[PDB]
């Protein structure tokens, strides 16, 4: 036998690259490469191939894609430089209700003109959470000690849109196509994709809203079940509808703070003020818990008493279920949903709160002003998954306690990217023949 | 189409080459310079290819054949399942680590076979 | 029995699109001429016998390519340059009158405003010499700049030049620039005369309105080109035979002063002019602004009627920009009023002056929120240039009018530079073809 | 010179290939990256065209004979208004609608040739 | 690696066998490349591909040089002679092209019969 020389192979290797689009708006979906009119795939028979959900490179690069388009998109924008004053609060009273006392102020401030030499006086609402009262009162912004504000231009858009990564020349993707897998191990059923599907980057917490949704079953996945110190990631069979709205008839005042520069503030709310919220079913959420609580069984037992807790300690993002809503970031108390206990029509109602100053990405030196938003908001959404965290209960404890949790991003878009790797073509090879040169 | 014989044997693996040998060459912001160095990459180990295959003196050519025989010390398989129950994949993991010697082997009998 | 043959080389090209770079001749300058490759020394032209090809002047993207690259130039050369913000302030102005001229009577101001000085809390007050048309009056009296509510200003860098310097355009490898040789093409339709070049001629990035200056003349007959002549909504191309030499001058005799208004930054404002006062002006010829005038209505008849008589008139409403012809004597903007060159009718020595005015307030390229100080040029300037075309528009007279008007246009640049680049295209090379052939691989 | 025979017949210009070509390879600020994707571009076309000659058994050549035989679909015309009566530009017209069904018709006979030939 | 640089020419023919530093990387990669390439398609198009010496179908004409061929590559050095004929490059590289064409035209011809 003799060695023979064969270039294209069918061969690959695991390996790493810079993944492009295919695809005003934060996300500039419009600089991203057009997509293909038809999604090419081929099927790939009586092979497996072995996968890890845990070891991803293209969350990393998902995730640091999402945080540059982010930060590029403030830079044309204001900057709030002379906002940072000392600001005289009161009390906002005339037709608020019980559950609305001392959220809103009422906050009056002198303020820098057009002109160098002269100065106005002006008034604006905020909210309770954005102010910080030092020795009516006076008050100041929350980030004047550590961050300088950018006021988001108000023509871009907050609504996620979805993005197809692509693989560069040489370099494939693999899909997994097996609808029963955990994230990690073998894959019998394998198929080469040219991009990924459209994934929209949606930011919240404890909860995953707008994703995909089990073909089949509930799915559990955790990096080690029997290790308390990971998050355990929930896919959802069925999606739960979700309404969420803040009843608040706002306006939106213009500032003339600049040769150019316009600060847009609140104004007063024509008519009543009452609390936002969101609604979920009752039946359906009970139904939802009993098919997480049969699934969840198959790891600790038959015979062991499942409840779910609220959360405990930590920032108001990590604590409430946090979202946005149309331009308007909610933050919601979520102890309706996790509060019950399983032993071997209404609605759910969860009371909200508003902040217009944000800290984006868990990143301390950079805040960003959100401005209002004119008019009445309503926004309707699924709920495709749960982020549970479990509690290290010693000495003979018969019960398991899961409660929400959440705060880093990367959980949030490895649940979509689970069933994708990506490899290297090797098209040379050698092989024994019964032929020779002559 | 595009690896589309990644499970078939090695023998019917060996007539779509053209199909994975013509997808290797095609297919200051945010999304400027990960396009170009890209490229310049896929070109570059394009081009370290060819100089390979040159070098053996297998330039232009898909399947070449040499002269430098099997050692039996390599694989002990026979020339009835390799080609008719064995696959490309599984091939490569086992002679992965005697390729890099043979390698120097099919350039040096090349220019012999020049020399003579 | 025939074979399929491949050729490798074949002469066959098409359409295409690309990115063309720059080629100047072997250093302050808005267009960074020193960044472009080298010239040849002696362009390669090739005479392509036999071919015709199919041009439009129209929609060729070389036009927009050159709109966004002066644009981007522009912008990147204003960067590094001194930001005016506090030059928002309120001024206290009185009227010039010192040794002026009647027509000339109101349009200076007198203006002293409290400035920032190197240190944080110190005040100086300064004042300085300011056009008409750049402040706006505020409830002596008091005022303002003109931009104090719309954008900021930032002044010009001051050694950086405006000249415009030619500019070659040069294609990738691969591509190709076909050059159209017929004297008689209007940029539309087939040239029965084509060579190939691998760079344009050398073109002035001149920026102007109402009046095409230092361009390039028509060889035999004065030419009128139109995307659609019978629509009365598109502007009319005029290209002359012979130039018309056009004198400006700005007669007084400024003075530049250095205000230090913090570290290291410094505006220059302007002082008192030495002498007498007076107004800026242009000169053209008269009989020779007559020939070429007749010649234009020669060559508008065979498109309107045998017999129809043709008047011209002034602009009418719009901007300063567009209704005057707007230019720049290296340094200052001159806006001149064009209304006894545009004034006659035709049925079938002496000077002509044009007054002009003067900005230091500067809105390029019709934008919003990017203003431009120029800074004080010192001592009398004049430049001397020629007029080369027209942009003409004419007006929709219906309801059976025998007589045909057209007035100055322009405001939109890519016409500027649309009348230099309407008889070149860009092609893209196919060098593989198959044919059939009697031979047989072995 | 560079494209000179391009209004020259078919036999005319087929000997003219070495002039177009050698003009197909060489031949931070605003004018700064304008020119290194020019090069990059020009690169790969050019690799792309060399790869699709290389698959086809014409690698390193200017006149390569296949073994294809003429569909008379494609054209009926005969040799004696092709290469006296016609130009490349003029041909290319014609031909433009069955490229593709020819190069595959290329790749698919090299690939067998090469098959048969090793065995 | 340029070790014959001062041996005689026939000795010479045996033996022929972002950031600041991240910009000037890629320029340095992109400037290999064009040179081997065009090297390469320069030698192709002469007919000479995959050879170290290729024998051409070109007569000397003695204008270019008409020294015997014992005082060429037993007295010179390569980069003496290229000093002699450095005029004539191009004449001779159009010759070699034009050469090459008329071969593959004589191919085909006798394919054809
Ligand atoms: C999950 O997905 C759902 C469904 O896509 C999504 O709800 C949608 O939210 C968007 C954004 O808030 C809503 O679109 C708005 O709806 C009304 C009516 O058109 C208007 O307020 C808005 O138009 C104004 O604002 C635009 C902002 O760019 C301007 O461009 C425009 O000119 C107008 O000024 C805008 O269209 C949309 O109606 C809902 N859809 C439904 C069915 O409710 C939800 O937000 C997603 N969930 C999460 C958590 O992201
Ligand atoms: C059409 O073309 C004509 C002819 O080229 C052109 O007129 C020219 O204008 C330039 C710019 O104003 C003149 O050059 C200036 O001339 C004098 C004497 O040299 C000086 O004022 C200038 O030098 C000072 O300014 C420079 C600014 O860059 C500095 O670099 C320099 O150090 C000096 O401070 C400058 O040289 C030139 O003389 C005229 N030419 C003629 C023949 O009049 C005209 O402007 C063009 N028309 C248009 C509309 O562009
Ligand atoms: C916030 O306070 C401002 C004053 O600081 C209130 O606006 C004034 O309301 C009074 C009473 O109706 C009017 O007479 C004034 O003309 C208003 N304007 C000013 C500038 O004083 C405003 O109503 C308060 N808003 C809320 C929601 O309490
Ligand atoms: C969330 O659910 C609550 C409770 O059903 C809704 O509040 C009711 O709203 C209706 C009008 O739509 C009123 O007539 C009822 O009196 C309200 N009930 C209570 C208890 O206050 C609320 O509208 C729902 N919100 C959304 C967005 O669905
Ligand atoms: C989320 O909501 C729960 C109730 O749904 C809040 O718990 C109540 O807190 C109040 C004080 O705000 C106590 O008086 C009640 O006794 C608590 N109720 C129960 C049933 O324990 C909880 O504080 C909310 N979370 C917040 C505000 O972060
Ligand atoms: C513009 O006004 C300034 C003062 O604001 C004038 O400069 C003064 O002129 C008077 C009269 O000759 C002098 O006594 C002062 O010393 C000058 N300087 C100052 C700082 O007051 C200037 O002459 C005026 N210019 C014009 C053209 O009218
Ligand atoms: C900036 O100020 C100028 C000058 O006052 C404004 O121009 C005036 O706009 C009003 C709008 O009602 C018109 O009635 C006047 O005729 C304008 N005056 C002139 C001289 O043009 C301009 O609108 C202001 N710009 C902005 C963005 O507010
Ligand atoms: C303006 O028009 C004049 C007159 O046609 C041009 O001057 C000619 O320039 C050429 C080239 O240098 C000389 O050969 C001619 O002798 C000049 N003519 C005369 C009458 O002197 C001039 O070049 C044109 N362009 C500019 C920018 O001024
Ligand atoms: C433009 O033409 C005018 C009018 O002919 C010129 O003004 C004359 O200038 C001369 C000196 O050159 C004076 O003696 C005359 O009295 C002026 N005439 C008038 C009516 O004022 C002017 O110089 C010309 N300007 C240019 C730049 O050519
Ligand atoms: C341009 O100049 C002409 C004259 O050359 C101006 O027309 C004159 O305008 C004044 C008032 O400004 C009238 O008194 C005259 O009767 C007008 N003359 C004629 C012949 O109509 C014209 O207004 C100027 N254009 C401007 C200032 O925009
Ligand atoms: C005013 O606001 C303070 C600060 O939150 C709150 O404690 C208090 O109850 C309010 N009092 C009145 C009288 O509105
Ligand atoms: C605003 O300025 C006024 C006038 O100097 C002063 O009385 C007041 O305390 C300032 N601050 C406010 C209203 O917060
Ligand atoms: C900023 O002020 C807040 C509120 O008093 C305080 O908790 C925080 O520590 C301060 N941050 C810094 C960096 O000093
Ligand atoms: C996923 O399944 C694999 C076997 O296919 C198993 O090894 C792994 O532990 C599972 N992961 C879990 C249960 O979280
Ligand atoms: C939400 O669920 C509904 C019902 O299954 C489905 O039609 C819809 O597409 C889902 N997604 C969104 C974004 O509303
Ligand atoms: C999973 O966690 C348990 C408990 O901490 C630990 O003993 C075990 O080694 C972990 N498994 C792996 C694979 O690391
Ligand atoms: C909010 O108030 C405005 C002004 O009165 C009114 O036009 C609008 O309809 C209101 N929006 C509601 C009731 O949703
Ligand atoms: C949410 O709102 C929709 C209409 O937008 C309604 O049909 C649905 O019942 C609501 N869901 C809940 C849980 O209230
Ligand atoms: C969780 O519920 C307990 C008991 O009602 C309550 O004290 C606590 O504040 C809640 N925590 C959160 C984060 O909702
Ligand atoms: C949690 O559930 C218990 C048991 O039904 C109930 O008494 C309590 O109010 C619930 N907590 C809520 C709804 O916050
Ligand atoms: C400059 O400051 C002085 C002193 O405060 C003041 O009187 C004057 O009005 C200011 N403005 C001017 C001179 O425009
Ligand atoms: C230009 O001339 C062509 C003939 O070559 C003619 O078809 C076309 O209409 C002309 N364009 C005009 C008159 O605008
Ligand atoms: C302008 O004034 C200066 C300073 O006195 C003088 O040198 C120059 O000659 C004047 N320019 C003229 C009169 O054109
Ligand atoms: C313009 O000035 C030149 C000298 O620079 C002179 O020869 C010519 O006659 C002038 N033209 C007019 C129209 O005044
Ligand atoms: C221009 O020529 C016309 C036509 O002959 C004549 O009426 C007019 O007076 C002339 N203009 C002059 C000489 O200024
Ligand atoms: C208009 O009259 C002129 C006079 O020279 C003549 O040449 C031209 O043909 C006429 N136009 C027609 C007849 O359409
Ligand atoms: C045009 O001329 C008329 C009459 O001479 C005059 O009233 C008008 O202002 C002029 N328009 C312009 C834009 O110069
Ligand atoms: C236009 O020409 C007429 C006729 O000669 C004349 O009366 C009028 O003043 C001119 N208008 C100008 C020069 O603005
Ligand atoms: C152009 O055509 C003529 C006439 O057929 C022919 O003699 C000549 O050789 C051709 N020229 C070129 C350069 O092809
Ligand atoms: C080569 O050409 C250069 C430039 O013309 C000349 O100086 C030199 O003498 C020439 N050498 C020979 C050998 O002809």
């Amino acid at each position: 036998l003799w060695v023979t020389v064969y270039y294209g192979v069918p061969v690959w290797k695991d390996a790493e690259t810079t993944l492009f689009c295919a695809s005003h708006n934060v996300w500039a979906t419009h600089a991203c490469v057009p997509t293909d009119p038809n999604p090419q795939e081929i099927h790939l028979e009586n092979v497996t191939e072995e996968f890890n959900m845990w070891k991803n490179n293209m969350v990393e690069q998902m995730h640091t894609d999402i945080i540059s388009l982010w930060d590029q998109s403030l830079k044309p924008c204001v900057k709030l430089t002379p906002l940072c004053v000392t600001l005289q609060c009161t009390n906002v009273t005339n037709n608020i209700t019980d559950d609305m006392r001392g959220e809103l102020k009422n906050c009056s401030f002198n303020m820098t003109t057009e002109l160098r030499d002269k100065k106005q006086k002006v008034y604006s609402l905020f909210y309770r959470l954005d102010v910080v009262q030092i020795n009516n009162k006076e008050y100041r912004l929350i980030n004047c000690n550590t961050s300088a504000i950018t006021q988001a231009c108000p023509k871009v858009s907050f609504e996620p849109i979805p993005i197809h990564y692509c693989a560069p020349a040489g370099f494939a993707i693999l899909k997994c196509k097996d609808k029963k897998f955990n994230g990690t191990g073998p894959c019998p059923s394998v198929s080469t994709v040219q991009c990924t599907h459209g994934i929209k980057p949606v930011v919240s917490t404890q909860l995953l809203l707008n994703g995909s949704l089990a073909e089949e079953e509930v799915m559990i996945r955790s990096e080690n079940i029997t290790n308390n110190a990971k998050n355990i990631l929930v896919q959802f069979n069925t999606p739960v509808q979700i309404n969420c709205t803040r009843p608040n008839n706002n306006t939106r005042k213009s500032i003339r703070i600049g040769p150019g520069q316009a600060f847009y503030a609140t104004g007063d709310i024509i008519g009543d003020i009452r609390q936002a919220h969101c609604n979920v079913s009752k039946a359906t959420w009970n139904e939802t818990l009993g098919k997480v609580v049969k699934q969840l069984r198959k790891h600790f037992g038959n015979n062991t008493i499942i409840r779910f807790a609220n959360s405990s300690g930590g920032d108001l993002e990590v604590t409430t279920h946090s979202f946005n809503c149309g331009g308007e970031f909610f933050y919601c108390n979520t102890s309706g949903l996790f509060n019950s206990t399983w032993i071997s029509n209404d609605s759910i109602t969860l009371p909200c709160r508003i902040k217009q100053i944000i800290n984006m990405w868990q990143r301390i030196g950079q805040a960003m002003y959100a401005p209002p938003i004119q008019g009445v908001i309503r926004c309707v959404s699924n709920i495709t998954g749960l982020i549970l965290t479990r509690d290290g209960g010693s000495t003979n404890s018969t019960t398991e306690t899961f409660r929400p949790g959440g705060g880093d991003m990367r959980d949030n878009w490895r649940s979509e990217l689970y069933k994708y790797k990506v490899v290297k073509i090797e098209p040379l090879g050698v092989a024994p023949t019964r032929c020779k040169r002559r | 189409g595009f690896l589309g014989a990644a499970g078939s044997t090695m023998g019917a693996a060996s007539m779509t080459l053209t199909v994975q040998a013509r997808n290797l060459l095609s297919g200051l912001t945010v999304w400027g310079i990960k396009q170009l160095q890209a490229r310049v990459l896929a070109v570059e180990r394009y081009l370290r290819d060819q100089q390979l295959l040159g070098i053996w003196g297998c330039s232009g050519k898909l399947i070449c054949c040499t002269n430098v025989p099997w050692n039996s010390s390599w694989s002990n398989r026979n020339l009835s399942e390799i080609w008719d129950n064995m696959t490309w994949l599984q091939w490569d993991k086992e002679i992965s680590n005697y390729t890099q010697i043979i390698y120097g082997l099919l350039e040096e009998s090349q220019n012999q076979q020049e020399k003579n």
